[PDB]
């Protein structure tokens, strides 16, 4: 009924990824700048920086029996695809 | 027609409110069967259709915005009835639990309830409550109304009960029931019998309810109903096998329209649909209605009302005077609207109008049945359909047929296009010829005619030593550890996981019964407890039986499983077929057959089934995952991790059976140490469990497990004697034998389980694994325990053939196991020459299948004709349509047929049954059963064929006296002697050999003398001048 405790702690990780990485993803291209000062997208860093989104998306997909769990897993998974399509 | 749609709907509102809704029970919501009389009876089948009628008018009133509260009244009149059935059903939850574990007529849900209280009204003795049509229709309509927006299920506790109702419906393929007509058959013996309508309704109920959220739009993952595909598949295999016949007794039934048309639409093949529709239209349509079935005596003038059961001879008097039910004009009317044929709608509307009656207010009354009066029965029989029939229900009497009245509303609303066909069919039970992409309903992505299904085949090796060593031969495989986060399970672990589905400690429901998951179920990808689990097919389990250890059968089991998935997988995703290879399969000469199959899978095709060999991670990425959420909603997140598959890190018997069994001394225990053979051990341990108790201690340990160790160890060597004794003396019984038998008799084939010349038990009706286990070991075989193991060997083997090569057993109406094992054992004598022949218990189960296949062939090539008549005779194989020709024979022999002291008279044989009927086909073999020589059987079966040839092409001749075929066989016999004595003067006297070896067709063949024998006695009779070809002279 209620969401699994793993998903609840993933929301803490979802906040961690969103506040750090996914909030910097370019809406148009899916790329990720290195920082504020460095506004370009390095191929290596973008691939590496998207792993947390990839791992979290896999973790969310692992227990995606509910619409929001499907949707946040889908968003994370296709945020990785956006990045790699952009790259 | 300027009438407003309010006035059109108000017209039906009055009928609905005054004819069926007026009688809805305020307490239970059920609709009484008898409106006048004070009877408390409320039938689920009738009440369900009454709910649909109010629901149908609610759907019509959904098009009126100013409904004046009539949509709510009619929507919630259906909900009140639907919940009342649930209230009655849940009050019988102890029966639902029992019917899940052991489906039986005495453990089933009641189909008749008190309309005012919901209590149990009639016991199993008074009433036949086993009516799967009721439970299936409840599940079907429950999906229909919930999909339309009616909120019937209120909490997960009810969801658990509906899941248990689904479990009761899964097993129905093997459960004979009394059917919709609460009668079973024409004979009224109170005998349950498998009905196409009941099994088809179960198929319709399972398709609509699979993955269905009982909460509607206000629903989450914990209200979806899970359906076992394979029990649904075996329900459909039963439906396709039984059809176009309703059952064994009924070639057709009016109940087929509720099954193959509204509300079920259970047939997905348009050829069969047509075939099955015509037999209803031809043999049951009438002016006043449809006859429920041929020779139906329900409420007929020739029926004794006091007696609840019909005499075996009473069904004869019921021909031509069967009650005609107007309700099936409506069913055809609903069929016409659904199928887009307006001529059908108008034609059956023009037939209802004469049979419709009206109340004092002009409201239509649909009579239950139209019966010929007692004064007009005999005129009706001579010329059917020419005499007036009186209505059962006329209106203005107080007696109303609520099922007919409700179904009138549905058909008329459809006919006047006030409700769309899709409105009463929100979950689409009727699908047009655009038959693609419906789960569980035969409409895959490819559609209705193309079936080039690609099965995802994952190659799994049990150990790395096998993994790398197979890799050295060009085959890529992955050990379970290589596929790590994924879990490869035995199908049992899936059953153990499924044990928690549908449990209600409040209702005392125990969950899904412990039944093996078959190929289609294991073809799905499951996610349990956050772990993605793929179960390999049961065919790879080394516990159920020992033919999985035979590499050739495993290769054929792998092939036929893929063909089984290619034929019966109809879900959105691609099925996953995990292939498990054990070291036993590679060791020895078994590599060469296993490698070619694996190479074929790598090549992409095997058995004509397209397969895709790839890593398990590849074949799992985008497939639909069955979420076993019930294992987490109960907060059982700490449930024990189900045991996934764990990677692993020569002479003939010198001891004869009679040599030491006769030996009275107990020194045989020392002889056990003296001898060195495994079979000698496998016999010595067996007597020790009988002579010295069940769990005596031996050198290795207890007797019970020491024989189990030997059985496990003997199979490793492939010493088949010891593995056959090992499985026989432990009373081993795989889960497949019982369903295999059920597959046999739904094809029209009786099964006998016993050795030749000993007690044989005929399996007329489907039986549970428990009784068949008692059948196959305790009563049937006691001369030799290995008889049962060999008996179970063929049953799976015939189960293998009956599906791949169904034509192979055509004519063989009775699959008699021991009679078949004679055919192989006698064939070994034939092939053995003047040498000690092979033993059927020495042959590997592959050679058992091949020799069985050899001795079954349509025509053995070039063999001794004597021997052919032996192979065909032992199998009791008959020509196609042979049983039909016996009618044409019996139709034209007034005094019948006498053979081997068994007489088949013209009467009451012709009067009692029909000449497509299955019962007559059983009657001939009972008459034919006294012939001991299988070769002598064929020459008689040959003779009955030729006399049928004489009778058909020569209708002028007719027999006077009893046709004693032994004399005709004997008469044609001596003519062969005197002819051959003239040739070479063979000195053998009363020897069939020369007569048997000659081919029928030839210069002087058997059927030539058989033809002469018939004509000599056929010309001994008066010739009848025939008007078909008036004799020119």
């Amino acid at each position: 009924r209620s969401r699994s405790n793993s998903g609840v702690r993933l929301d803490g990780y979802a906040r961690l990824v969103q506040q750090t990485i996914l909030c910097h993803q370019n809406p148009v291209t899916g790329l990720l700048p290195a920082s504020y000062d460095q506004k370009d997208a390095w191929v290596r860093d973008n691939v590496y920086s998207i792993l947390a989104v990839w791992g979290l998306g896999l973790a969310y997909r692992k227990n995606a029996d509910r619409d929001e769990d499907k949707a946040k897993a889908y968003e994370l998974e296709q945020s990785v695809v956006k990045l790699m399509r952009g790259l | 027609d300027n009438e407003t749609l309010w006035d059109k709907l108000d017209h039906y509102y009055r009928i609905v409110k005054s004819t069926l809704l007026l009688y809805q029970s305020p307490t239970t919501g059920l609709f009484p069967t008898k409106t006048c009389g004070g009877d408390q009876k409320a039938k689920i089948q009738d009440s369900l259709y009454c709910a649909a009628g109010a629901w149908a008018l609610a759907l019509a009133y959904r098009r009126i915005d100013d409904d004046k509260g009539r949509t709510h009244e009619l929507e919630h009149s259906a909900i009140k009835c639907m919940r009342g059935i649930l209230y009655c059903y849940m009050r019988q939850a102890d029966k639902v639990q029992q019917f899940k574990q052991d489906p039986r007529p005495t453990t089933c849900l009641h189909s008749v309830f008190n309309v005012h209280t919901g209590d149990e009204l009639l016991s199993y003795e008074e009433y036949g409550h086993l009516q799967i049509n009721a439970v299936s229709l409840y599940l079907l309509y429950l999906v229909e109304m919930i999909s339309s927006g009616l909120q019937i299920i209120y909490n997960t506790d009810e969801v658990s009960f509906i899941q248990n109702l689904v479990f009761c419906v899964e097993r129905v393929y093997r459960v004979p029931d009394f059917g919709v007509w609460e009668r079973g058959s024409k004979y009224n013996n109170g005998s349950t019998e498998l009905h196409s309508s009941s099994v088809g309704l179960a198929k319709a109920a399972l398709e609509a309810i699979n993955g269905f959220n009982l909460f509607g739009n206000q629903g989450c993952s914990w209200s979806v109903i899970f359906v076992d595909l394979d029990a649904h598949n075996r329900n459909r295999q039963t439906l396709c096998s039984l059809l176009p016949r309703e059952s064994r007794s009924h070639n057709t039934d009016a109940a087929l329209l509720p099954c193959i048309s509204y509300p079920a639409f259970a047939l997905d093949d348009e050829v069969l649909f047509s075939q099955t529709l015509d037999k209803v239209v031809r043999k049951l349509k009438g002016k006043y209605g449809f006859k429920r079935f041929l020779r139906d005596g329900y409420r007929t003038s020739l029926e004794d009302p006091n007696r609840c059961y019909y005499k075996p001879a009473e069904i004869k008097l019921f021909d031509g005077i069967e009650c005609e039910f107007p309700i099936f004009f409506l069913y055809m009317m609903i069929d016409g609207v659904f199928r887009g044929n307006p001529k059908q709608v108008q034609e059956y509307q023009d037939l209802l109008t004469p049979v419709l009656h009206h109340t004092t207010e002009g409201y239509p009354v649909v009579p239950k049945y139209y019966y010929v009066p007692a004064d007009f029965v005999e005129y009706e029989k001579n010329n059917p359909g020419s005499q007036k029939r009186f209505p059962s229900n006329c209106g203005r009497d107080g007696k109303l047929f609520l099922w007919g009245q409700a179904l009138y509303i549905i058909a008329k609303l459809l006919a006047d296009e006030l409700i769309s066909p899709k409105d009463i069919d929100p979950v689409q039970r009727y699908v047009p010829l655009k038959d693609q992409r419906n789960v569980s309903m035969r409409f895959s992505n490819q559609g209705p005619l193309e079936n080039d299904l690609v099965v995802h085949v994952a190659l799994i090796a049990e150990s790395q030593r096998l993994q790398v060593f197979l890799n050295t031969y060009g085959i890529q495989t992955q050990t379970p550890q290589q596929v790590e986060p994924i879990q490869i399970w035995p199908q049992q672990e899936l059953v153990k996981a499924y044990l928690q589905l549908g449990i209600n400690e409040k209702l005392g429901l125990s969950g899904r019964p412990d039944r093996p998951i078959g190929c289609l179920g294991t073809s799905k990808i499951y996610r349990i407890l956050g772990k993605t689990v793929v179960c390999y097919p049961i065919i790879f389990d080394l516990s159920d039986f020992y033919m999985s250890q035979d590499v050739f059968l495993l290769i054929d089991d792998i092939k036929n499983a893929l063909q089984f998935i290619k034929q019966y997988w109809k879900m959105h995703g691609r099925p996953l077929f995990l292939v498990l290879i054990r070291e036993d399969n590679i060791r020895g000469s078994r590599f060469n057959p296993i490698l070619d199959m694996l190479a074929a899978l790598k090549k992409g095709i095997i058995g004509g089934v397209k397969v895709h060999v790839d890593r398990l991670q590849t074949l799992i990425s985008g497939a639909v995952v069955e979420q076993l959420d019930f294992l987490r909603i109960s907060d059982t997140e700490e449930l024990p991790e189900f045991k996934s598959f764990e990677e692993l890190e020569g002479q003939q018997p010198d001891v004869n059976i009679s040599e030491w069994k006769d030996k009275p001394t107990h020194e045989i225990l020392q002889k056990l140490n003296d001898c060195s053979c495994l079979a000698s051990q496998a016999i010595l341990l067996g007597i020790l469990l009988k002579r010295e108790g069940p769990n005596f201690i031996t050198k290795e340990g207890t007797v019970s497990d020491h024989i189990e160790r030997v059985y496990r160890r003997a199979g490793s060597q492939k010493l088949w004697l010891a593995v056959r004794y090992g499985a026989a003396f432990t009373q081993k019984f795989s889960s497949s034998i019982a369903p295999h038998i059920t597959t046999f008799l739904v094809h029209g084939k009786q099964v006998t389980l016993g050795a030749f010349g000993h007690e044989e038990e005929v399996i007329s009706n489907p039986l549970s694994p428990r009784v068949i286990q008692n059948i196959i070991y305790y009563k049937c075989n006691t001369h030799d325990e290995r008889e049962a193991v060999i008996q179970q060997e063929l049953v799976i083997h015939i189960g293998w053939i009956i599906s791949n090569n169904p034509e192979l057993f055509s004519g063989m109406l009775k699959i008699r196991i021991g009679w078949i094992i004679h055919a192989m054992e006698y064939e070994l004598q034939i092939r053995g020459g003047d040498k000690p022949a092979l033993d059927l218990y020495q042959l590997s189960p592959s050679e058992v299948k091949q020799l069985l296949l050899d001795i079954l062939q349509p025509q053995q090539n070039g063999r001794c004709w004597l021997n052919r008549r032996q192979i065909d005779g032992s199998l009791n194989r008959t020509p196609t349509g042979f049983y039909d020709r016996v009618w044409q024979i019996l139709e034209r022999t007034p005094n019948g047929i006498i053979v081997a002291g068994k007489h088949l008279p013209q009467q009451p044989t012709l009067s009692d049954m029909t000449m497509y009927e299955m019962n007559f086909s059983l009657l001939v073999e009972d008459t034919l059963g006294n012939i001991d020589q299988p070769q002598y059987r064929q020459i008689v079966v040959e003779l009955l064929m030729v006399v049928s040839i004489v009778l058909e092409r020569n209708p002028e001749l007719e027999f006077q006296d009893k046709v004693d075929l032994d004399r005709l066989v004997k008469e044609a016999f001596n003519e062969f002697q005197k002819d051959q004595s003239r040739l070479k003067e063979i000195e053998k006297q009363d020897d069939m050999t020369s007569f048997y070896n000659t081919p029928p067709l030839g210069k002087r063949g058997t059927c030539s003398y058989l033809t002469k024998a018939v004509m000599n006695l056929l010309l001994e009779g008066e010739v009848k001048p025939n008007n078909d070809d008036p004799c020119l002279i």
